[PDB]
């Protein structure tokens, strides 16, 4: 067509006449195809090592990338890419060999060639160990997911293990920007690594002749270097996909010991930002699936650093939530320990930990009715744009649902009708359920059966506690529910509960009327909603 | 951005410490020193820093490096588009430069050429979230339309309504497109569900924005092999059909086919067809009085109680009794039953 008018007169400066128009035709068939083709094997003939050079053999690349930007034709152009990916493949070549993987993986996706080219990705893997000992790599980052990419598009059956076990036998030992850089090439084998986490744990198992596999990881989260952020997002997707699998997991409570797993793997600011709400769900329903193992020093550990991001206001909303189930499910272990107090030591902290909730809850409220940074100028991410009314009704509505089975909980941990609705309260534990009583009230400012089923929720939690030390905390927050429930008469329907038929209501009725008699000299002054509540 | 008249030798050595903190190791605080260095040189040896804004990045300062552009470019025109231009030589590290060829483009409209290049790589970015980014680029090939103002342009709006008919904010891109071809598609219709109604809603908003009486006898046969969205679009298609019959026996084949199909109703889809039909021809009667004993039917399951459509049936039976003004003794009675209902 006109494409071949132009550049077979355009047959440094004839290369930067041929790469424009074919820039240009590229912008703009087979048969200037198939010539182009032919000019590539006599562009690729003539230097085809680099030895990374200003010249125009990195021109040459530019136009042998615009034949691969532009689409025997696969026949002749696979012969052509693995012959120039013969010559110069496992040394510090140039980035030639990445756009010839590329149009590999073009060719692949349209076959005695890619064995040949998994035989040479094996000897240049087998040769990286010695240009390890050199320094003692950027294509076999490349050559990782260009052979994943043609094995998931044709067949891999006997070959794939026949390659893993070269993936078994890969790189796993080990100036300051070279050793960066050797350092990204064990970037690439963490990328290479997520080539090994994706065959073990898709579909099927495979050669399982491995017991170091949990070493080649737990390491490498300890010497990433923190300057590349997305080398450690997939790192850490590498081990959301691997501890979903069970014959994987199991391999964990050896020298790990879940004693590795926290957060001094987060180390850069760059990472503190928004890959600790993927490092704290990896360690949430990883304690959750195993439930076993587990000394109470790490039971210990694992109930401090994730009531540690319920309050904290800095994570997400989300992630709080997430933080919070996980306590719920882990009393089934807590609980089920033996009665040495511990069982019951542990739960006032969740109990704490759930107050302390409430309690930043109750201060945004008159907001509503430091809150401002988004004046800021240098904003570090995107702005949050959910309203603050909707969300905090949705988590003042799932934390009380989480709240009610704990409380249940508590009424099996009772010290020496024992272990049945009595139990020991010390007066350092009292003090956190009048914190409990005074913020589950004061919460239900956000507000009609919506929020009269939170005042079900609500009321249930403090019937089966101890009535003994009920009429202590009831006594001390009359004179504060009675000052909410003039503004709002919804929350009248509490003390209707309390003395609605239940084991309260011989000792409850007696506490209100108690309270009643002092305010009867001072019905007859107040205004109406007052004296309306009052007769109520 | 508070006090530029605090003090100006502190101003000299800003980039003594600003400039300094470029060299650093990650990746947001190394671009935390491009937004703080875009506020100093907005105020009063620049090229080096718009040249490295746009390069190849990560996606990882999406929100980080477009604040830093837009803060910039109103004193870079004043300090040319070359490095945009050399770039796109070299998918997803367009969008860097496609959102500041999208705001401030009182100037961008100098070599339009490759934003036509641009545009062909808008379609082939349209083929997810980016495609509000693309919607935008979408709104863009019209803006830059808006800025420069050929062949390409007839095309792009053709990418334009496969984009539509790929599919709120295509509605807005739909009057983007009736703004357009203001400022093959009959065979486009015809080789396409409800987008493929939308097509013919945009059809008939084409064909407004004689030769209207031919093609209407193609659409009939369009809309045979048509006849709630199919009843809203054919009101849209009835209004196209009733402005040229507002101005031959192709119209009389055409009213009968849709008596035709008044009749295959008697279901409230063809009283919604009927009143499209009465509301610009004078004679229906014909059709209203098989009409009038299926609106007795409704008007009996309605004073039995579809709340929409027995208003659409009330509004239907207020066309019918202007018109009949001989069923007018069984009409009454049903208006005084339904006179008497609650």
């Amino acid at each position: 067509v006109v494409q071949l008018d132009d550049f077979a007169t355009r047959l440094y400066q004839s290369k930067h006449s041929v790469l424009s128009e074919i820039c240009d035709s590229l912008e703009t068939y087979e048969y200037f195809l198939k010539s182009l083709i032919p000019l590539f094997i006599d562009v690729l003939k003539e230097v085809p090592v680099s030895f990374v050079a200003n010249s125009p053999e990195n021109k040459l690349r530019n136009i042998t990338l615009e034949i691969l930007h532009r689409i025997d034709a696969l026949q002749a152009y696979s012969n052509e890419i693995v012959d120039t990916l013969m010559d110069l493949l496992k040394v510090e070549n140039e980035l030639n060999g990445i756009l010839c993987m590329k149009a590999i993986t073009t060719l692949h996706k349209t076959q005695e060639k890619v064995h040949p080219f998994i035989d040479i990705v094996i000897e240049i893997y087998s040769n990286i160990p010695q240009v390890v000992e050199e320094q003692f790599s950027k294509q076999l980052a490349q050559a990782m997911f260009s052979f994943k990419t043609l094995a998931e598009s044709p067949i891999t059956m006997v070959s794939l293990y026949s390659s893993y076990k070269e993936l078994a036998a890969s790189s796993l030992g080990n100036n300051r920007a070279n050793y960066g850089e050797f350092i990204i090439g064990q970037v690439k084998a963490a990328s290479f690594l997520a080539y090994l986490f994706i065959r073990r744990q898709a579909q099927t198992f495979l050669e399982p002749y491995q017991q170091a596999i949990p070493d080649i990881i737990i390491r490498l989260l300890q010497d990433c270097p923190s300057e590349l952020s997305a080398a450690r997002k997939e790192l850490l997707h590498a081990t959301r996909h691997i501890l979903s699998t069970d014959f994987r997991k199991m391999f964990i409570p050896k020298i790990d010991l879940l004693f590795d797993l926290r957060v001094l793997i987060g180390e850069g600011f760059t990472a503190y930002e928004t890959l600790r709400p993927l490092a704290y769900s990896t360690v949430a329903d990883f304690i959750h699936n195993v439930r076993d193992h587990l000394t109470p020093a790490q039971l210990w550990k694992s109930v401090s650093i994730y009531c540690k991001n319920l309050q904290d206001d800095s994570l997400a909303l989300t992630v709080q939530i997430m933080s919070a189930k996980l306590l719920l499910n882990l009393i089934e272990k807590i609980m089920r320990s033996e009665s040495k107090t511990e069982s019951r030591q542990l739960l006032m902290v969740i109990i704490d930990a759930y107050t302390k909730r409430f309690k930043m809850l109750n201060s945004r409220y008159n907001g509503i009715m430091m809150s401002l940074q988004e004046y800021l100028p240098i904003q570090v991410s995107v702005p949050p744009e959910i309203d603050l009314l909707k969300d905090s009704r949705y988590l003042f509505k799932t934390l009380m649902t989480f709240l009610k089975t704990i409380m249940i909980g508590l009424k099996n941990s009772n010290p020496p009708n024992w272990n049945e609705t009595a139990r020991g309260f010390s007066n350092e534990d009292i003090n956190i359920l009048k914190s409990l009583f005074r913020e589950c009230i004061l919460a239900l400012r956000f507000f009609t059966k919506e929020e009269k089923d939170l005042m079900e929720i609500f009321a249930t939690m403090f019937i089966h506690i101890d009535p003994a030390s009920f009429n202590e905390i009831v006594r001390e927050e009359l004179p504060f529910m009675y000052k909410q429930m003039l503004d709002f008469a919804s929350l009248l329907h509490i003390p209707q509960f309390f003395l609605a038929s239940v084991i309260t209501s011989s000792s409850f009725s007696g506490i209100l009327i108690t309270f009643l008699k002092s305010k009867l000299v001072d019905l007859g002054e107040v205004n109406i909603i007052k004296s309306n509540i009052l007769i109520r | 951005k508070g006090a530029p008249t605090a003090l100006t030798d502190m101003r000299k050595d800003i980039i003594k410490f600003s400039w300094n903190y470029i060299k650093l190791d990650d990746n947001t605080s190394k671009q935390a020193a491009y937004v703080v260095t875009a506020y100093f040189i907005s105020r009063f040896l620049t090229t080096r820093i718009f040249v490295a804004l746009l390069r190849c990045h990560q996606i990882d300062t999406r929100y980080l490096v477009k604040q830093a552009l837009e803060l910039l470019a109103p004193v870079l025109s004043e300090r040319w588009l070359k490095w945009p231009r050399r770039v796109l030589s070299e998918t997803q590290v367009a969008n860097i430069y496609q959102l500041i060829v999208k705001f401030p483009d009182l100037f961008y409209p100098a070599r339009d050429h490759f934003i036509p290049n641009i545009i062909t790589a808008m379609g082939k970015l349209t083929v997810l979230e980016n495609q509000q980014l693309a919607i935008d680029l979408a709104e863009l090939i019209l803006k830059w339309e808006t800025k420069l103002p050929f062949a390409q342009r007839e095309a792009c709006v053709t990418f334009l309504i496969r984009y539509i008919c790929i599919s709120e904010l295509g509605k807005r891109a739909l009057n983007i497109l009736y703004e357009l071809l203001g400022p093959v598609k009959l065979q486009f219709f015809e080789r396409f569900l409800l987008g493929y109604c939308l097509n013919a809603l945009e059809v008939l908003a084409v064909a407004l924005k004689t030769w209207i009486i031919e093609n209407v006898s193609y659409l009939q046969k369009l809309l045979e092999k048509c006849l709630q969205d199919i009843q809203e679009i054919l009101q849209k298609v009835l209004g196209i059909i009733l402005e040229a019959i507002n101005k031959e026996d192709e119209p009389e084949e055409v009213t009968n086919f849709i008596s035709l199909i008044v009749n295959i109703i008697g279901v409230a889809a063809g009283v919604s067809l009927c009143w499209t039909l009465s509301l610009y021809r004078p004679n229906a009667l014909d059709s209203l009085l098989p009409s009038i004993m299926r609106t007795f039917n409704k008007l009996c399951r309605d004073h039995i109680a579809e709340f929409e459509a027995k208003v659409t049936t009330n509004l239907l039976e207020k066309i019918l009794n202007l018109c009949a003004a001989d069923q007018r003794r069984v009409f009454l009675s049903l208006l005084a039953q339904l006179i008497d209902r609650s």
